[PDB]
RNA sequence: AGACCAGGC
């Protein structure tokens, strides 16, 4: 799906500490899959 | 062409075109045709005015 | 009035008004190859009296300022040799009318 | 409004002063001091926004008159700013004044005797001495003791002046304000600020003060002192400054200035005395508005404060913070700094908050909108609710058709006549039937809704049952038991019966005649409006979904104007032209036809039924109380009437007895051919009354001059013709409901003959568009359409814009050729069926509805499909359209359609045709936008202009606009029939009583005017062969002496001219004297009487026929002169008269010498030559052959040689030197004679980088010289930059003119138009040009040279002539007013905001656009105004002084 | 200076009026392909030469 | 969505009942259709709007509307300046931004500077004005950038430029954070590894443009259907869904950005760190 | 009382 395409074409966010050269902590963060549902209600 | 459009050939086969079938003359089937490609052939409205070797749908 | 070729120098052009009561007037040499009151779309332009200027201040109860207005600049004053607060009769051709008196005064 | 309540005061003016913060400390009722607008449990706070004593609010009673929500009228507060902050509408003032005044001796930085200057011209400008404040500036490094002495002459001067002025009965002390010496004013303050401005050192004392800078809004800079200059403040013994500082610096240059100052506030003398101030510019005090004023919105529970609560509580917030940063100030370098650098950033926000609550757009931070911003545009407050308002008593629904309906009456549905009411106040001669009506009920028509009481109360009658009711009907009449309300009686508010009246409105209303006065019938079954049909075109009302408003006038003031005045009966003709606008339309033309013609023979039970059908004694259409008949045409076997006898006894009754009946020698729209041979029914003819001969047609019915209804119109008068198109209205409708008309399949069929010769000569259509390609492309003829040679150069035309109008120009010049071959051939004369019994043919040739071109193209061919002036567009593939092949020459590829809507248009034939239908659906929507802001910027002007009882048209304001309306005082609408003198003198003795020339001699003066008319009749027949500027005239026309609305014979000189030139030729019991005496009476009754709105009538004389709608033309044109009144005219031409001396030879060779001529046009090619490693050009600009360009430009060889060495290379050694700066961030031989290498050596000589230069001297073929270079320099392109010089550069040229080019001879008179204004070049050709008949276009240039009154001349041929295009015909008295308004100052003003600066209305400026720019420069001046202006008499509720408020209305009461 | 330089006989019915189009396919050295189609009968065939 | 207008009845539908719509608080919603320019296709265009970008532009240029595979665009407009050279123009945000295409041809892939040339000139050397124009543009990328000699050093002054506008991370290095701007702007419709196909295009684009000026086309008309392209309204549904999951995802780094400048008690490793502030973020795309 | 959308003449 295209949605998948736009998923990965964002790609990955990093964001580094201020706890101690190097950075710190990468926090490659991102998305891999979207998926829709039918919808459904729960009664 | 002089001073016409720039030339060349120009394929396509993606998303979001805009595409209408048209009668195609030697054998005759469907072909499906697009805006940039019907400015430079020769359609005719009805097959009473089809011209010999300038129509080709 | 005076009649020049090409230019004044901007030195001389302080001496036109520096005589009380008498007035000098300038001219070049090429405004006046065609005298415009001969053209077609002028009317007859005549300055009014003293007299004639009371008179038509009373008739219509104008002050001296509620009349249409002419340049005291524009080339038919400057042909009249207009001094300001005087009214010029206007005999006005028209379409359906003919001839009628309009009037200005140079402010 | 309720009449039975007066009111004795009056505003008489208004005037613009600056509010004090000393008033406004007394004005208030309660400062308000925390910005929390309403605390919990819904209550408003106490010291803030929302409070008790600003007003009564949500339920509460008001702290300060205790009166509670209905009665509370709302209190002022305010709130302390605690520093003086910057006023937004004045700071662009108070920044010219901050600037340009010294900081050391406090006077402005000029001498202190040249702002005296300004001091005693401007109090001269205050008096009515407009003239006097010149002879001031005649009086004449330099000693300060004569200065005195120059100061006290000047003074004194003044002091005599204004004493004498005064004295001669010409000023009052209170000044003359009049328009043009508000011009005198603005120009001289505006001379005075900006050489304030322009000051280097203080004048008197020498040194100088540091420039402040205003970079935007809300703060303000001063500059630091140069390092250089810094001297002369050592010889004479980025910095943020603070509002108290720059108000401490103006407190006293106002002070060292008082007697300055006053002038230049104060457009009136002040009487006051007040002293003007710098505080006038600060405000140290806000006012709050009312809490009435800014109750917040509800929708729901979704309830929010209002905008200004949300800008107000930002000023207190910040109004606090800035008193908490003053306590550690109070207290008391890191403690001080970190306190004052927050202190100063809390200025610089509460002059950000008290900007942003006044003006939204100078704030800074979609934002809030301020109080400028509730009054600037459409949705503001002067044009949404003040010019333009919502209404009470007011109807708005669908119309729908209606006969059977008197033509001055509107048919009312019942729930229109239950809702809208009237307040009758009951009397002796209403408690008949205003008893009957008040027992009826709200809900039985006619009935009544409530009963006003006498003291002001009001009671409903909606809950009440019948028993209840009839005991308040005997209520009504009786005597007050209050002394205090002794002379009022009780109103019952009634519903709208069948006598009342009522405004009729449609939008757009384009012109007067869209809001007309209608009668009342109310019927009893839907819920529409009924229109009758004479009105339809009117209002441009058709029926196809149209609702138009219905407003019901209250009181008897209004009834009797839209009965009188506004009457429908009254606007028959409109005064655009003098044409009628009502008339009968569709059926009622198709029927006169019918019913007109010889073969409509009628018996004796037919004839007398279509009589009473029409005429019914009983409702006041006949005037005999019998209905009298004709005898029959036809008296044996039996009787027969005719249709033409018909119209007779209908004209019969309906006409005034004893008068006689009409003659009328008129003829119609069909002609005698489709009648048959020997036919008369073109001419029609009534004799006594009678129609002999002729069809009655749309012209004769039906909004056409001279026709019947027309002559009915003014014989016998408008009451009659409003009640004959009543008449005919009905004789036709029951003529059609027995006698019907239909158009079928059956009508639209050509023969098998016609057929034959439609396709026979669309045939020839096949060749067509070769043969005009052929032509275009310069082929000879029969080349075919497949030569390559043919499609070549059509690819070429293909690709310019303007060899392709040239195409399509040439082809549709000869399809519409064929197409006018077939019309001409196949109808009428081809059609199966024809005229009478072809009603496609019966109802276009009638004007019923249709043209000719519709009934072709329906019945031969639709045509050629153009597009906006083009055919239809081409693709870049030479292709039409997908079905035809590229560049093919045929007309049906290229829109000329031969299809017809008969028998069907082909696929191809229906795409051009959606091309050209879309076009027409583009042209009704963006070309009615543009003409809707035309008539607002002239209605704006033009309001005020009105005739004055001096029959002497002039502004509101007193400014004289005109001296007589059009030179003769006559009405657009009473001038048809004047010059009809044929019409008169068949019609003497019936127009002979509508005028009675007995009983009018005794309120006349007959002798005096008719002997000085022969006094300037004889005077000049005698003279006046001589042109006008020979006659000195000694002798006025009688308009200009004589009052023509009191003597009787002062009349104008063309109807003098044509009266004598009418009875002179023909000699027709009436003898030539008496006939002269009728005109000269019927001239003076058809006076336009005082009071008429003049120049709104212009305006929409000239703004309605607008939609309608080489050089530019239409509503574009009409933006260039009325609306912008541009100087930079967009195509400005010339015309030049040709002598009858010079020949079609000698005038062609003399335009080659006027019109310009570019290097450009003069060369081949230039062909450049760059060799580096010092960087080589070789510039070789090869010509024409000398045989082609001195033949085509009579350009000769050696003249070509003097631009390339004096004119070419010097533009060109420019743009060399250009880019270099912009840039750092064969032939003969070498020893030809000693003059070519000293020519050579010249050019060398006098430019900077040139080593060679050689001209063909013996041929005129070639230029070639080298041109070096600096080796450092890098790259030129050195083609682009040679292009671009050899544009520019001429060959020959008479400056502002390009073009002269000679056409053909239009009317008689041969032509040569220009294309470009000189005048003072085209007066040295006076052996080839008149140069005393040169007219021009560009009306700015004409106001240059030639003066004002030739310009007012030039203004009206061209506003003529863009209406002349079109075939409108406006007359000459709206295109007269608006020519003198726009020259009024001797200059060329425009109808918009800035040339209406000039004007001493406040209102109306403001009420325009820019209302808050219009409003500071009132309140600067302190300008009083005396409320003349329309739009500054709605804005404070004053009656108009136009029409029946332009006098006053007095009341003979019987004992003293 | 510009402008101043200056039947097929179809075998199935019997017709001469046959629409044909020339049409060369795949390169300049074959035969322009002429494909016939007839409207007498509707019958169509090419020929490569 | 496969149901038989027999069962689209007994749901309660309609029978011959069509979709296309969203159903939004009741109300039958749908996002319309919209033309606009095909994509991958550079257009010759002649605008008088051209000219104002500053002094010295010309009404000329050439403009293409890349797509990438998950259907969003990005345009990359060239202009030709009257001074010899042209402009690189696109947009990142709502603002524009200008880059001379030199610095493009050699930061896509290892060009030679004669092999600048001969992509534009073909076998005409010996037409003049492509030379002339030819050399202005060359010789002036020299003039105004005398350093950035091979790729790898004009990628890194491409990178140093727009750093902070595209949001670049501290970890990547200036000769990367280049290809992140060559990625996501120029002639996107040929992705990671196609910087030779972007190459050729580019040389492609600018000989069209220089055929433009030269007069030897027609300029192609944007208001004609012949160069326009529908936007469906759900692929544009799926356009903006890509950026409100961009928008989430610069959320849960905005508050943990939030977190850095004020707290401590901070660890990426830890699942209850991550549930702790993940509902921290507004999560709700679907309103 | 605004925004946007759909219309009417
Ligand atoms: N001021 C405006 N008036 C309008 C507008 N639309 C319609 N109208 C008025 O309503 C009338 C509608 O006329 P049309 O636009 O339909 C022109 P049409 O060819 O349909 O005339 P007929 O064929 O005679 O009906 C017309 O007289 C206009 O005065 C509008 O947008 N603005
Ligand atoms: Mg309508
Ligand atoms: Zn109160
Ligand atoms: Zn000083
Ligand atoms: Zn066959």
């Amino acid at each position: 799906g295209l949605l998948n395409l736009g998923v990965k074409d964002i790609g990955e966010k990093v964001i580094f500490d201020g706890k101690p050269g190097y950075l710190g902590n990468k926090l490659s963060v991102s998305v891999e899959q979207v998926s829709i549902a039918k919808p459904m209600s729960n009664d | 062409s002089t001073r016409g459009q720039y030339p060349g050939l120009y394929l396509f086969g993606g998303h979001s075109r805009m595409l209408r079938p048209v009668r195609y003359l030697p054998l005759d089937k469907e072909d499906i045709v697009g805006p940039f490609e019907q400015v430079y052939m020769n359609i005719a409205v009805t097959p009473q005015e089809i011209q010999n070797n300038v129509h080709t749908h | 009035i005076f009649v020049y070729q090409n230019n004044i120098t901007p030195s001389a052009m302080k001496l036109v008004p520096s005589i009380p009561p008498a007035t000098i007037e300038t001219f070049n040499e090429a405004a006046l190859v065609v005298n415009i009151t001969h053209h077609e779309l002028v009317p007859k332009h005549i300055r009014l009296s003293s007299d004639e200027k009371r008179e038509l201040l009373k008739r219509y109860r104008l002050k001296e300022s509620q009349l249409p207005r002419i340049q005291r600049a524009d080339p038919v004053a400057l042909y009249l040799g207009l001094k300001r607060g005087e009214v010029v009769k206007i005999i006005r051709k028209s379409e359906t009318s003919g001839r009628y008196a309009s009037y200005r005064i140079c402010m | 409004m309720d009449i039975s309540k007066p009111v004795g005061s009056e505003i008489t003016s208004v005037d613009f002063g600056i509010l004090t913060a000393k008033e406004i400390r007394n004005l208030s009722a309660k400062q308000i001091t925390n910005p929390t607008v309403l605390d919990n449990l819904g209550h408003p706070v106490s010291g803030g926004l929302y409070d008790l004593a600003l007003g009564a609010f949500l339920r509460n009673l008001c702290s300060t008159c205790g009166l509670d929500e209905k009665f509370c009228p709302g209190h002022q507060g305010h709130i302390e700013l605690p520093v003086p902050c910057y006023n937004p509408l004045f700071f662009n003032q108070l920044y010219i004044y901050l600037r340009a005044s010294c900081l050391f001796c406090h006077h402005f930085r000029l001498k202190s005797v040249e702002v005296h200057r300004y001091a005693c011209k401007l109090r001269l400008l205050q008096y009515g001495l407009i003239d006097e404040s010149y002879k001031l500036d005649e009086i004449t490094d330099i000693s300060s003791t004569l200065l005195n002495e120059l100061k006290s002459k000047r003074s004194e001067y003044v002091d005599m002046a204004i004493a004498k002025a005064l004295s001669d009965g010409r000023t009052t002390e209170r000044g003359s304000f009049t328009a043009t010496v508000n011009d005198e004013r603005k120009k001289l303050v505006h001379e005075f600020h900006k050489k304030l401005l322009s000051r280097g050192k203080c004048d008197n004392c020498g040194m100088f003060s540091p420039k402040f800078r205003k970079d935007g809004f809300t703060k303000i800079f001063e500059t630091a002192l140069n390092e250089k200059q810094i001297t002369n403040n050592r010889v004479k013994g980025s910095t943020y400054i603070l509002s108290t500082e720059v108000k401490n610096i103006l407190d006293t240059v106002f002070r060292k200035e008082q007697c300055v100052l006053q002038y230049v506030f104060h457009s009136r003398p002040n009487l006051s005395r007040k002293l003007v101030k710098a505080d006038s510019f600060f405000m140290d005090v806000l006012v709050v508005p009312p809490t009435r004023f800014r109750l917040p919105s509800k929708l729901g529970e979704e309830v929010h404060e209002n905008s200004q609560n949300q800008l107000l509580s930002k000023v207190l917030t910040t109004s606090l913070l800035i008193r908490d940063l003053n306590d550690d100030l109070s207290k008391l370098l890191e403690d001080r700094r970190v306190i004052f650098s927050r202190l100063m950033n809390a200025f610089v926000t509460i002059q950000n908050d008290v900007n942003a609550f006044i003006d939204s757009t100078k704030a800074q931070g979609v934002p809030i909108p301020g109080v400028k911003q509730a009054l600037e545009k459409k949705e503001g407050l002067f044009r949404k609710h003040m010019m333009g308002k919502r209404v009470n008593y007011a109807a708005r629904s669908v119309i729908s058709p209606d006969p059977n309906i008197e033509t001055n009456e509107i048919g009312v549905p019942p729930v229109f006549a239950v809702k809208l009411t009237y307040p009758e106040p009951v009397t002796a001669y209403n408690i008949a039937e205003l008893r009957q009506a008040v027992i009826n009920g709200p809900d039985k028509w006619p009935g009544a809704t409530q009963i006003q009481n006498e003291d002001g109360s009001l009671v409903s009658l909606i809950g009440m049952s019948v028993e209840q009711r009839k005991a308040l009907a005997n209520q009504l009449l009786t005597p007050s038991s209050n002394v205090s309300t002794h002379t009022l009686n009780k109103k019952v508010y009634r519903h709208i019966k069948n006598r009342d009246v009522v405004l009729m409105n449609r939008q757009p209303t384009l012109h007067k005649a869209s809001m007309m006065g209608h009668k009342v019938r109310v019927l009893p079954n839907e819920k529409t409006l009924r229109l009758h049909y004479a009105n339809t075109g009117a209002y441009n009302a058709d029926f196809d979904g149209d609702e138009m408003n219905m407003h019901f006038p209250q009181n008897e003031n209004a009834r009797a104007e839209a009965l009188n005045l506004a009457n429908t009966d009254s606007q028959y003709l409109t005064p655009t032209s003098g044409s009628p606008v009502r008339g009968l339309i569709q059926d009622h033309i198709s029927a006169g036809v019918w019913l007109t013609s010889k073969d409509s023979f009628f018996t004796r039970e037919q004839y007398q039924q279509y009589i009473y059908g029409c005429i019914r004694p009983e409702d006041g259409h006949t005037t005999r109380s019998k209905i009298v008949t004709l005898p029959p045409t036809i008296f044996k076997p039996y009787p027969l009437w005719t249709g033409k006898q018909i119209i007779t006894t209908v004209l019969l009754n309906v006409t005034p007895p004893d008068m006689p009946g009409i003659n009328l020698i008129s003829k119609n729209k069909i002609k005698n051919e489709y009648w048959g041979k020997g036919s008369l029914e073109n001419e029609v003819l009534f004799k006594d009354g009678a129609l002999l001969c002729g069809i009655l047609d749309k012209s004769q019915y039906g909004a056409s001059k001279y026709g019947i209804v027309h002559s009915l119109h003014e014989v016998y008068g408008p009451e009659v013709a409003a009640k004959v198109l009543s008449v005919l209205g009905r004789l036709f409708t029951n003529y059609i409901t027995a006698t019907a008309f239909t158009c079928g399949m059956d009508d639209l069929r050509l023969t098998a003959e016609g057929n034959k010769w439609r396709t026979d000569i669309l045939k020839t259509s096949v060749d067509t568009g070769r043969e005009a390609a052929a032509e275009v492309t310069n082929l000879d003829k029969d080349t075919p359409a497949d030569d390559p040679e043919l499609l070549k150069r059509l690819q070429e035309i293909l690709r310019d814009n303007n060899k392709s109008g040239i195409l399509d120009a040439v082809t549709s010049s000869k399809v519409n050729a064929i197409t006018s071959q077939v019309v001409s051939k196949c109808v009428p004369d081809g059609t199966m069926k024809k005229f009478p019994c072809n009603s496609m043919q019966a109802m276009a040739l009638s004007g019923a509805k249709g043209s000719n071109v519709n009934v072709s193209q329906i019945m031969c061919l639709l045509g050629q499909q153009a597009l906006e002036g083009r055919r239809v567009p081409v693709m870049v593939s030479g292709k039409t359209l997908p079905s035809f092949k590229p560049y093919e020459t045929d007309a049906m590829a290229g829109g000329y359609v031969k299809g017809r809507f008969y028998s069907g248009i082909k696929p191809q034939e229906y795409y051009f045709h959606c091309m050209a239908g879309r076009e027409g659906l583009i042209d009704t929507a963006v070309k009615t936008s543009r003409s809707g802001y035309l008539q607002r910027c002239l209605t704006k002007q033009l309001e005020g202009v009105h005739v004055s009882y001096d029959n002497s048209i002039r502004d509101a304001d007193g400014t004289l606009v005109q001296f007589m309306y059009g030179g003769d005082a006559i009405d657009i609408t009473k001038e048809s029939h004047m010059t009809q003198f044929e019409f008169c003198l068949d019609n003497y003795y019936a127009l002979l009583k509508k005028y009675n020339p007995s009983a009018l001699i005794e309120h006349l003066d007959v002798e005096s005017a008719l002997k000085y008319s022969k006094k300037t009749l004889k005077y000049r027949k005698k003279h006046s062969k001589e042109p006008h500027y020979k006659q000195s005239v000694k002798y006025d026309p009688v308009l200009a002496k004589y009052n023509p609305a009191k003597y009787l014979g002062s009349v104008s000189e063309n109807f003098q001219d044509k009266l004598e030139s009418f009875l002179d030729k023909n000699s027709k019991g009436v003898n030539e004297k008496k006939f002269r005496a009728l005109m000269q009476l019927k001239y003076m009754r058809s006076l336009i009487n005082p009071g008429e709105a003049v120049g709104i009538i212009a305006s929409q004389s000239v703004g309605e026929p607008s939609t309608q709608m080489n050089v530019t033309l239409g509503i574009p044109r009409l933006r260039e002169i009325v609306m912008t009144a541009s100087a930079a005219i967009k195509t400005p031409q010339m015309t030049l008269p040709i002598w009858n001396d010079v020949s079609d030879e000698q005038a062609d060779t003399f335009c080659k010498s006027i019109s310009k001529v570019l290097l450009s046009e003069v060369i081949d090619k230039v062909i450049v030559t760059e060799t580096t490693g010092a960087r080589s050009y070789v510039i070789h600009m090869r010509f024409f052959d000398n045989n082609e360009y001195s033949e085509e430009y009579d350009v000769s060889k050696e003249e070509l040689q003097n631009v390339i060495s004096n004119q070419f290379i010097h533009l060109l050694e420019a743009a060399i030197v250009k880019e270099i700066k912009k840039q750092k961030r064969v032939e003969a031989n070498n020893n030809m004679n000693k003059v070519q290498r000293d020519r050579q050596s010249a050019i060398i000589s006098h430019h900077r980088f040139i080593t060679k230069y050689n001209f063909d001297d013996e041929s005129g073929k070639w230029c070639e010289f080298k041109l070096e270079l600096a080796a450092d320099t890098e790259k030129l392109l050195m083609v682009n930059i040679v292009e671009e010089i050899c544009r520019k550069s001429i060959i020959r040229q008479i400056p502002h003119i390009d073009r002269c080019v000679h056409p053909e001879p239009e009317n008689g008179k041969r032509v040569l138009v220009t294309e470009g204004v000189n005048f003072q070049a085209m007066w040295d050709q006076e052996a080839f040009i008149d140069v005393d008949g040169i007219t021009s276009n560009d009306v700015a240039a004409v106001l240059k040279t030639y003066g004002v009154e030739a310009a007012r001349n030039t203004i009206v041929n061209e506003i003529n002539n863009v209406f002349s295009r079109y075939a409108i015909s406006v007359s000459f008295r709206h295109l007269d007013l608006i020519a003198d308004m726009m020259t009024r100052q001797g200059t060329y003003l425009a109808f918009n905001r800035q040339g209406m600066e000039t004007s001493t209305s406040s209102f109306m400026k403001m009420s325009y656009e820019t209302t808050c720019q219009f409003l500071t420069k009132a309140v600067l001046d302190n300008e009083r105004e005396q409320l003349d202006s329309p739009s500054a008499r709605i804005v404070v509720g004053k009656l108009n002084n136009v029409g029946t408020g332009s006098f006053d209305v007095l009341a003979k009461v019987p004992n003293a | 200076k510009s402008v101043v330089k200056t039947k097929e006989k179809c075998p199935q019915c019997g017709n001469e009026e046959m629409n044909y189009h020339t049409l060369q396919l795949r390169s300049a050295d074959e035969g322009a392909t002429v494909f016939y189609t007839c409207t007498s009968c509707g019958y169509k065939f090419r020929t490569n030469n | 969505n496969k149901m038989s207008p027999y069962e689209l009845v007994q749901h309660k539908e309609e029978s011959d009942e069509i979709g296309g719509y969203f159903i939004v608080n009741g109300i039958e919603k749908l996002i319309r259709m919209l033309i606009v320019q095909r994509r991958n296709h550079p257009m010759a265009i002649i605008r008088p709007s051209f000219a104002n970008r500053g002094a010295s532009y010309s009404h000329y240029g050439i403009q293409i509307r890349s797509v990438r595979p998950d259907q969003t665009s990005q345009t990359n407009v060239l202009h030709y300046l009257n001074d010899g050279q042209v402009t690189f123009r696109f947009s990142w945000r709502k603002n524009e931004y200008l880059v001379p295409v030199v610095m493009i041809l050699k930061a896509l892939c290892h060009t030679s500077d004669r092999e600048i040339f001969d992509g534009i000139i073909g076998n005409d050397v010996k037409d003049s004005f492509l030379t002339d124009r030819l050399e202005l543009l060359l010789r002036g990328f020299k003039k105004r950038y005398p350093h950035l000699q091979n790729r790898t050093q004009v990628l890194q002054y491409l990178g140093d430029k727009f750093r902070v506008v595209f949001q670049a991370s501290p970890d990547q290095s200036d000769l990367e954070v280049g290809q992140e701007v060559l990625d996501r702007i120029v002639l996107v419709h040929l992705g990671k590894d196609g910087s030779q196909d972007k190459f050729r295009m580019l040389l492609f684009m600018i000989r069209k443009l220089y055929s433009l000026v030269a007069g030897e086309c027609s300029p192609d008309n944007p208001d004609a259907t012949q160069h326009q392209e529908v936007l469906l309204g759900g692929f544009l549904y799926g356009m903006i869904l890509k950026e409100k999951i961009d928008e989430y995802l610069q959320n849960i780094i905005a508050q943990v950005r939030m977190d850095i400048n004020r707290g401590m008690a901070i660890n990426f490793k830890d699942k209850r760190y991550m549930s702790r502030v993940l509902m921290r973020v507004n999560e709700n795309i679907g309103s």
